[PDB]
RNA sequence: UUUUGUAUAAUGGGUCAGCGACUUAUAUUCUGUAGCAAGGUUAACCGAAUAGGGGAGCCGAAGGGAAACCGAGUCUUAACU
RNA sequence: AGGACCGAACCGACUAAUGUUGAAAAAUUAGCGGAUGACUUGUGGCUGGGGGUGAAAGGCCAAUCAAACCGGGAGAUAGCU
RNA sequence: UGUAACGGGGCUAAACCAUGCACCGAAGCUGCGGCAGCGACGCUUAUGCGUUGUUGGGUAGGGGAGCGUUCUGUAAGCCUG
RNA sequence: GUUUAUUAAAAACACAGCACUGUGCAAACACGAAAGUGGACGUAUACGGUGUGACGCCUGCCCGGUGCCGGAAGGUUAAU
RNA sequence: AAUUCCUUGUCGGGUAAGUUCCGACCUGCACGAAUGGCGUAAUGAUGGCCAGGCUGUCUCCACCCGAGACUCAGUGAAAUUGAACUCGCUGUGAAGAUGCAGUGUACCCGCGGCAAGACGGAAAGACCCCGUGAACCUUUACUAUAGCUUGACACUGAACA
RNA sequence: CUUUAAUGUUUGAUGUUCUAACGUUGACCCGUAAUCCGGGUUGCGGACAGUGUCUGGUGGGUAGUUUGACUGGGGCGGUCUCCUCCUAAAGAGUAACGGAGGAGCACGAAGGUUGGCUAAUCCUGGUCGGACAUCAGGAGGUUAGUGCAAUGGCAUAAGCCAGCUUGACUGCGAGCGUGACGGCGCGAGCAGGUGCGAAAGCAGGUCAUAGUGAUCCGGUGGUUCUGAAUGGAAGGGCCAUC
């Protein structure tokens, strides 16, 4: 409900992604969060993208 | 004539060693972002058909 | 405007009573708030379910200055 | 399968899998089968003649089933760790 | 007969005689029973024809896995307490 | 002269009674309208079933027409009795 | 519609309270005899029989055991002018 | 005049009369996979459709919606 | 008002008395101009109203004449029907009883008559509901389609600008 | 080459003509003592019209079907999923077109952790200031507060700040709860990697309970799977996801 689904993508080469939502209006910039990439088995920066 | 297999059943159940049937869990097809990772984790593995349902499945897979 | 609605009963309540012997993990109470609080060898989950952290016998007690209800588990 | 109108179990739940065309031309051989071939040499050909595997079979694995009481030779067949020991305990030879 | 319930003023039958309704085929499972038994059994056909021949097949003695595959283990998982 | 008047034959069918297991699956009796006209009647022909024909009522199409009749699909289907 | 607001007759208790002891009263209990199911045990086990507890209202329905009809074999047998 | 043969004969249908409107003839329109045919051996003072219903006095306002007639510039637009 | 709900509107006429009829009013619940308005002589087995005559339509029925009905002879059906030794009352009761209870009454059988009951006969209710029944019918419901219409190619060529 | 004309040239567009396809329901001859048909001639039209295949529109003209259930008959009205309280008879559960209400979201902080804090309301005093703003004292004691409905909770705060952060982790999971099933839920603990803290320790979202949609078909990314002679590829499976 106005809250859009986005995917956070692994900054390593893997194509691993977490999925979440965003109020794309009030918080229009790209969400960037450290999370665990299970393919390299290490925590890596993840950066917002479209779904 | 030969009984005809209910084919969508046969595309959803497989018979196991002691005579049961294995099947894939419901609820892991789409609308995923909202579902807890735990719930989806526990739906990945296959499961056994419950007792109440064996009559139905067996009726549908006479050649299993 | 107009009535006619209700929700499913959540089947809450005490699941193992005083003395019942349980293996760890067994839910002892389903509750909304902490009517019973978790005591020794008892855990409290996110919906305030109290559960066993050890094999033993369920033990209800009342402790402390607020006379709160506590559940613990005695080794048997 | 009809359940009164409710979305039935064979629809309720999702489909899975694919069928391997290779599994169907791939067969398993028991140790109890090794003596049943006229000649003490086990190939696909040996086994087909003794009517132990089907004609259209292209691959086979000897499994640890039954026992083996005769030195036997196997060839072009996969052998499980156990089966290899049982054949060899009885003097057999496993050649590719 | 149907029914919560029918002396019911609820249904059917004026009476007799004869006819009148869970069958059959092929599959499939379970029980009983008979054979044989880690085996069991043949189909079409052949035929000296209910014999005998015929073992193409089918079921079973091995499972796990979506599959490759592995195998008394396999899958899961980088790995499993 | 008149889809003119009165009135039999002819054609029709407004009332009433009778009849209603009838004399009759639509009539009888007394009365009633038209009666040279968009009249009436004989023989024979044509129009065929989602089709005909209809001064139109869903009327008529061989005593049952909001889709004729016979045979067929045919043991339609019947969670009803 | 007719006594019709004890079922009736009738009753001053044959009504009401209270006490008491009698008796009637059922397919309930007991008695005599009998059958079956299920047990057990036995005189003695070829599974029957024998003793002996106990059970035996029943719809939908499940289970068991049977009678009897027509037809094949037994049967060129057996009964039958 | 007509009508529901057989529960409705009327205020229903028809009707002359009126209007709208289509039709230039190989007409429109109808029956027909077609050929063929009615229309008509007719030709806009004719033919079809539709609504009104002798006659007398009359028939006002609305084109926004629906329908039809007309339009060619743009926008949108099929096979290709 | 073939239209007016309220409504027997109101007023006037007729009548001894008129929810209708005639005439008016306008407050048209909800007339209105060819899905025609208003009128109209004549016409009509057409609707409403009124009056002369008329009479058994009625007060209120009498008598008579014929055909039946009844008796005798001949022929000789029908619907229906579980079986009947087939009464009344009050009550009971699948809730409206010849059949149960209690009571009252009643000697056996016909014949002519009536229709209160047998929830009398007759047709597996037409109203009402249900069925994931049926059929026609309507439409700016859905999907298709004849038709009508649009254009691309094909049958379909040449020449000059 | 810079430009520019015109002849001469390819295919379109647009015309204007022609005739030889096609039309002729004009006239004529013949088959023929024939208002058919055919062939001939002739005029009239002419690449049009018309027909075939393809295609847009139109199409109740025709056709096949759909058009819900609950319901103190039906219709109208209302209602259909989910959460909370009551009815509910002190475990669970429990009906009604019973009685009240509320959801179909929100938050990258309003999540994690460490450190810290404690409301509401009244009296008295106080510039503008008021019945009520901000300041102070006292009383009070959670009557506050919780992103929101109700109930249950909450000071050890779950209520209010701040710093550092991404555990709103990936793989699993003893053992439980609740369900006809599909499913839903709670869960210590294990592995890997992580945040906060000196540390013991906490963290697998939010005080909990609503905030939702099975299957199929199909999109996107990944992939030691599969790859119809063979190597590839397409399609398929597998993980994620829409
Ligand atoms: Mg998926
Ligand atoms: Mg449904
Ligand atoms: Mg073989
Ligand atoms: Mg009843
Ligand atoms: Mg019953
Ligand atoms: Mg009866
Ligand atoms: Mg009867
Ligand atoms: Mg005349
Ligand atoms: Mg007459
Ligand atoms: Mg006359
Ligand atoms: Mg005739
Ligand atoms: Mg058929
Ligand atoms: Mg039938
Ligand atoms: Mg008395
Ligand atoms: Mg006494
Ligand atoms: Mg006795
Ligand atoms: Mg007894
Ligand atoms: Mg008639
Ligand atoms: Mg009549
Ligand atoms: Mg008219
Ligand atoms: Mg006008
Ligand atoms: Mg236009
Ligand atoms: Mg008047
Ligand atoms: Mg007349
Ligand atoms: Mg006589
Ligand atoms: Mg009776
Ligand atoms: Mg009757
Ligand atoms: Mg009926
Ligand atoms: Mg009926
Ligand atoms: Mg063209
Ligand atoms: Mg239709
Ligand atoms: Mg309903
Ligand atoms: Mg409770
Ligand atoms: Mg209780
Ligand atoms: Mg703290
Ligand atoms: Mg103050
Ligand atoms: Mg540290
Ligand atoms: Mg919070
Ligand atoms: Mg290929
Ligand atoms: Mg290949």
């Amino acid at each position: 409900g106005i809250r859009e689904k986005i995917k956070l993508v692994s900054s390593a080469g893997t194509g691993h992604f977490y999925t979440t939502t965003k109020n794309k209006r009030t918080k229009p910039e790209k969400l960037e969060l450290k999370k665990f990439d299970p393919v390299v088995r290490q925590h890596v920066i993840y950066k917002e993208a479209k779904a | 004539p030969k009984i005809k297999t209910v084919r969508g059943a046969a595309k959803r159940f497989k018979k196991t060693g002691k005579g049961g049937f294995k099947h894939k869990h419901a609820n892991l097809r789409h609308i995923l972002t909202k579902k807890a990772t735990k719930r989806k984790r526990h739906l990945r593995p296959k499961a056994m058909v419950s007792k109440g349902d064996l009559g139905l499945v067996i009726a549908c897979l006479p050649y299993a | 405007t107009r009535n006619g609605r209700d929700s499913e009963a959540k089947r809450l309540g005490v699941k193992r009573f005083g003395g019942e012997s349980v293996l760890a993990g067994s839910i002892i109470v389903r509750q909304r708030g902490t009517k019973f609080h978790a005591g020794a060898n008892v855990g409290c989950g996110r919906d305030h379910t109290l559960f066993a952290k050890a094999d033993g016998k369920v033990k209800f007690e009342v402790k402390g200055p607020k006379n709160r209800k506590f559940i613990s588990i005695e080794a048997e | 399968g009809f359940e009164g109108g409710q979305m039935p179990l064979y629809r309720r739940l999702p489909k899975f899998g694919f069928t391997s065309r290779k599994a169907a031309i791939t067969a398993e051989i028991r140790l109890s089968d090794l003596a049943k071939v006229e000649g003490g040499v086990v190939d696909l050909n040996t086994l087909k003649a003794a009517n132990i595997i089907g004609i259209q079979i292209e691959f086979a694995k000897v499994i640890l089933a039954g026992e083996v009481t005769t030195p036997v030779t196997v060839r072009g067949l996969r052998v499980t760790k156990g089966a290899r020991a049982a054949i060899e305990a009885a003097g057999g030879k496993i050649e590719e």
